[PDB]
RNA sequence: GUGCUCGCUUCGGCAGCACAUAUACUAAAAUUGGAACGAUACAGAGAAGAUUAGCAUGGCCCCUGCGCAAGGAUGACACAUUCGUGAAGCGUU
RNA sequence: GGCCUCCGAACGGUAAGAGCCUAGCAUGUAGAACUGGUUACCU
């Protein structure tokens, strides 16, 4: 039988939440010059 | 992990959305107008 | 919602009571909040409530509050010690952080039942886990953690102290200092060290007193079995070269093709084989 | 999912609670079911009864005293009532015992079964055995200076504080703990320490043997120090006094064993009467604390060095100090040593260097003897000298052993062994082949 | 050696991490710091280094040239076919990831393998000279009918 | 999502013009295929703009 | 525990029935390891020759601040000469 | 015929730091072992 944990409503934030770690998918393919224009 | 700090600027304000009447120029006009 | 726990924990009484925060605590590995579960396993039991989130779990695979295996209820060195160390997973602090989000992501995306990359691997067993894994439930384990005003010689609380009057482990034994970390890594684990001094005099594979002899002694046969009981057993081996059978002292004598074939069958029988509801015993010579 | 009737659920869980029968829930157990589950010893007795429903039979009630009526005061009791019925000393024993050993961790102890062995002897009373002879004449021949380390010893988890031999050869070997411990070493490279001495608050800072040696003497921070047996680890007198006491010796001359001279960090130098236990004699001429005492000449003389950068040589038993030698250039001498000649000094002053003061009569350091091969900013430390005179080993917070030519005066050999800065260094006094070294890290060694 | 080698290490390794974290991808900081790992046999990171410096700009054709050479004489030749199938499939207009995908295979003696990457390369129609070099591949072996197809 | 301000007004408008030229133009500019003169260009700018400063 | 069975039936005991149905981070403890902007010590503010005003940009850096405000040293962090190998591909004598 | 304002607080100044040494602060954890085996034939 599963119960819902009653909360005190004076409880303050529990815990920390700042704390910061670093930032994708495999890149999908791309599909899409002379010598005087260099 | 959702913090429980606020904002002023965040609160409720304008929670209604004015929707445009028939005067006003509601889309059912412009669909029929030449 | 639900915990992921060992047959052990959850309780004997099938009837349960169970109770559920939100965010309860961080876990002790990948520090997060997480849904914490309570419950009382028994009548003179003592409120397990889950250590560790539910991923890390699924990561290595074992119960929320014992982190013991699902299948073999072995600390984690020793499993790893068994197939698979190479599963890691970093310890260092913004990595771990990192590895852990990463990984959440990967599982999000999985059918949901299934350990992940350790899945794949984690079919292939039984080399020798399996039989020095526990069988049955192990209760001692709930029990109440021993009463210190008692160990002290004051507890004033009488009969009523719901926690345990005897005496407590002597600090000596290295196998009592039992960081949470350490056990889920799988570092200088003392119980897992046990179990593995344990794992070596299991009588069995070193076998080959002597070159080339496929020749097998078979203690225990008795006299309901039969040979064709034998061959079809182990054909599966290969090319048997002969059987020499004796059902005096009901003993059976082997040979095969290769020396190899006879260490194989050594190691699949030895104290695991049993044909005709009857243990099928085996020796060299 | 389910949705079961919350009722139900609270007779099928006291049920089973209990009793320890309750008929189960499963769905495709069978695809069919008959089958309770419980222990069922209750089960097919008690015929399913429900905590609700009524028990068909009751027995064995428990009484409580009561009183209810509350006209009396403190009288009452209510439900407050304390079931009259319920209100080891051979466990009172082994809980104290664990609680002991887990304070020692943070009382005497005996290592080894061996004990007595042969005719019945102290482990300390004879060596003979080790190759060699530890009666032994002083120079043992042409000295030699080590490469190779042969044991680590180990035991303390904290760098031992002291390190001595054994009065006469080196039979035993005995360090100090300042986890507040002693311990007692073959000095052979044995692995066996003998028997463990405990019983001080806080590091014990310094020891001495009898000369006879079957007595000890320890001193630590916790402003005690203690006459220990050697052959027993048993604590025989405790002496008093408010300030800490630093070096501590136990006269030399045979006449006098009894007496114990403790520097005091107080400025005074005390003897001690060990039978009365009463002190005898103070000295109150240092200023500032004292840091080590020596006996430059056995019985008649010793010379103290002090917190102030100074020495003072005095009489036995007498206060006043008949030589006082100071300049203004001398940093200071945590330690000094006396020659096995008895014809030299040599103090390990902070400003890195060693110092040679001549034991005759004259007390003047010589020009011509220095040591400045090796840094010591500030730490206490031992300076030894190769039995026959011929090399120096200074020990260094760098934890590198310098060896010394005396004779040439020059650095001829230097370790970096230890990882952490090293303190007391001996040479066997019996054997050439090697020198003992102890320091922070904890470990002894031998080189 | 045992404890001094090591801190040599972390004074590199971290100096490292702290050039690529300041300026995040000018990917010279990258493989220097692969090159360095590789160069203590420590390949293992030196994967994750290439993997991490991909993931900031998967585009840049030295740096995949880079990593599968580097499995390359570490005689990795499965790490190497993997790498060689990814770059050519997210990056397939490089010619010089064909070039070097075919040639490999060829060294190892797979001609088999090497006419499939060919006919994967031909269906991006790509360059008269590709052409050549497919023929020619061919004509490095009898295969006369196969040239003409 | 710090918000624009007097203390930051003149600051931000240089900020999102160095932003503003340096997507449009080297997504547009470009073929130099390596890096084609960003800090250059934008050196460029700085200049141009002092240059028309001092008239 | 309270009440009731014209309960056995005296006023003691016993029986039946009704009502009443699962508290609790159990510890009044034991252990276990990050921070004080303390003193001490060393050293000592970005931009150009110096002295200084500042807004910014970036985030495995924070702090004060109710704050999408503003401060924290601009908070800190930000270090002209002259070519040739080796391999591969393509076309040619 | 009348006509009588205000009223106070915050930072922007005493360095920024790196180091060493020493109370302080959180946890109230999880887990603690294991047994039983035979030889017999022709030259
Ligand atoms: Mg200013
Ligand atoms: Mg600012
Ligand atoms: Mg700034
Ligand atoms: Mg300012
Ligand atoms: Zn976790
Ligand atoms: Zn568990
Ligand atoms: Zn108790
Ligand atoms: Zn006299
Ligand atoms: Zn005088």
């Amino acid at each position: 039988r599963m119960v819902e944990m009653q909360k005190d409503p004076m409880e303050p934030p529990r815990f920390k939440i700042n704390k910061k770690i670093p930032r994708e998918p495999p890149p999908a393919p791309v599909m899409h010059m002379t010598v005087k224009e260099q | 992990q959702l913090s429980k700090q606020y904002s002023s600027r965040d609160l409720p304000s304008h929670t209604k959305i004015k929707y445009r009447q028939t005067t006003q120029d509601a889309p059912e006009e412009v669909r029929n107008r030449d | 919602d639900f915990p992921i726990l060992c047959q052990t924990c959850l309780g004997e009484n099938p009837y349960i009571r169970m109770t559920k925060e939100k965010y309860g605590k961080e876990c002790k590995i990948c520090a997060r909040p997480f849904t914490v579960f309570r419950w009382c396993p028994g009548v003179r039991m003592r409120f397990k409530k889950t250590e560790v989130c539910q991923t890390c779990s699924k990561l290595k695979n074992v119960c929320q509050t014992c982190l013991l295996d699902l299948e073999y209820g072995l600390p984690i060195q020793v499993r790893d010690a068994g197939l698979s160390f190479k599963d890691d997973m970093p310890k260092s602090d913004v990595n771990k952080e990192y590895y852990t989000q990463n990984m959440e992501r990967e599982i999000s995306n999985s059918d949901g039942t299934r350990p992940v990359g350790m899945l794949g691997k984690a079919t292939s067993t039984s080399d020798m886990l399996l039989k020095l894994a526990r069988t049955t439930p192990y209760y001692k384990r709930n029990r109440p953690h021993i009463c210190s005003f008692w160990v002290k010689g004051e507890c004033k609380r009488g009969e009523e102290c719901p926690y345990r009057h005897e005496k407590p482990t002597d600090p000596d034994d290295p196998l009592a200092d039992q960081n949470i970390k350490d056990r889920y890594y799988g570092i200088n684990d003392p119980v897992a060290d046990k179990l593995l001094k344990r794992a070596s005099t299991m009588p069995r594979l070193d076998p080959p007193e002597d070159k080339t002899i496929t020749t097998l002694y078979v203690g225990g046969l008795g006299d309901t079995i039969t040979e064709t009981d034998l061959r079809n057993h182990f054909y599966q081996f290969g090319e048997i070269r002969t059987i020499t059978v004796v059902q005096r002292q009901q003993c059976a004598f082997i040979q095969f093709a290769t020396r190899q074939a006879a260490e194989v069958a050594a190691e699949k029988s030895f104290n695991k084989l049993i044909v005709n509801g009857r243990r099928l015993n085996v020796k060299w010579g | 999912p389910a949705h079961i009737n919350d009722f139900m659920f609270e007779q099928q869980r006291r049920t089973f609670a209990t009793y320890g029968y309750a008929l189960d829930p499963s769905l495709d157990n069978h695809q069919v079911s008959a089958k309770y589950i419980g222990s069922v010893e209750e089960a097919e007795k008690n015929q399913g009864l429900t905590v609700f429903e009524t028990g068909q039979k009751k027995t064995e009630k428990r009484k409580k005293f009561k009183e209810n009526d509350a006209s009396n005061i403190d009288g009452f009791l209510g439900p407050w009532a304390k079931y009259v019925d319920e209100k080891s000393e051979e466990e009172q024993k082994e809980l104290d015992e664990i609680t002991a050993k887990r304070q020692k961790k943070g009382k005497t102890i005996l290592h080894v079964k061996e004990m007595y062995d042969y005719q019945g002897r102290s482990y300390l009373h004879i060596p003979q055995d080790v190759g060699v002879n530890l009666r032994s004449t002083m120079p043992p021949e042409k000295c030699y200076l080590p490469k190779k380390q042969i044991h680590v010893w180990s035991g303390h988890t904290k760098g031992v504080s002291a390190v001595r031999l054994f009065p006469l050869s080196g039979h035993l070997l005995l360090s100090c703990s300042m986890d507040c411990k002693i311990k007692l070493w073959e000095v052979y490279g044995e692995r066996r320490c003998l028997r463990t001495f405990i019983g001080h608050s806080k590091a014990v800072r310094d020891i001495c043997f009898n000369t006879a040696g079957t007595q000890f003497l320890s001193a630590a921070y916790d402003r005690y120090l203690k006459l220990w047996d050697t052959e027993t680890g048993q604590c025989i007198s405790r002496f008093t006094n408010r300030k800490v006491p630093y070096c501590v010796k136990f006269n030399p001359d045979e006449d006098k064993q009894n007496l114990f001279v403790a520097g005091m960090s107080d400025k005074k130098i005390v003897q001690w009467d060990i039978r009365s236990g009463e002190i005898v004699q103070e000295y109150d001429r240092h200023l500032g604390a004292v840091n080590t005492i020596v006996f430059v000449d056995e019985n008649r003389r010793f010379v103290s060095t002090s917190d102030d950068k100074s020495l003072r040589v005095w009489e036995w038993d007498i206060p006043v100090d008949f030589k006082y030698i100071a300049e203004p250039s001398m940093h200071s001498m945590p330690a000094v040593t006396l020659s096995p000649n008895g014809k030299w000094l040599a103090c390990q002053s902070m400003d890195n260097q060693i110092l040679i003061f001549g034991a005759q009569n004259r007390f003047r350091l010589n020009k011509k003897k220095i040591f400045k091969g090796h840094m010591v900013a500030g730490y206490a430390c031992q300076v030894d000298f190769s039995p026959d005179m011929s090399y120096v080993i200074s020990g260094d917070g760098n934890g590198k052993l310098n060896i010394w030519d005396w004779k040439t005066t020059k650095l001829y050999s230097r370790f970096k062994a230890h990882d952490k800065v090293c303190i007391g260094a001996v040479w066997h006094p019996h054997e050439t082949s090697k020198v003992i070294t102890c320091g922070w890290d904890g470990l002894i060694k031998l080189w | 050696d045992e404890e001094e080698l090591n801190d040599y290490k972390l004074r590199k390794r971290k100096t490292f991490e702290d050039n690529i974290r300041k300026n995040r991808t000018v990917i010279s900081n990258w493989i220097k710091y692969a090159q360095w790992e590789e160069s203590l046999k420590e390949i293992q990171r030196a994967r994750s280094i290439y993997e991490r410096a991909l993931d900031v700009d998967y585009r840049n054709i030295t740096l995949w040239l880079k990593y599968a050479e580097m499995e390359m004489k570490n005689r990795q030749v499965n790490h190497a076919r993997n790498i060689w199938d990814r770059a050519i499939t997210t990056l397939p207009r490089v010619n010089q990831f064909w070039y070097k995908y075919t040639y490999m295979e060829e060294m190892l003696g797979n001609v088999a393998g090497a006419r499939q990457v060919f006919e994967r390369w031909m269906e991006w129609q790509p360059e008269e000279q590709a052409w050549h070099s497919y023929i020619n591949f061919e004509l490095r072996y009898k295969e006369v009918d196969r040239a003409r197809t | 999502a710090k918000t624009v301000t007097k203390q930051r007004v003149e600051s931000h408008f240089d900020l999102e013009l160095r932003a503003a030229v340096m997507h449009d133009i080297l997504d547009m500019m470009p073929e130099g295929i390596k890096q084609n003169k960003a800090r250059t260009i934008l050196q460029h700018l700085s200049e141009a703009w002092r240059c028309w400063k001092a008239n």
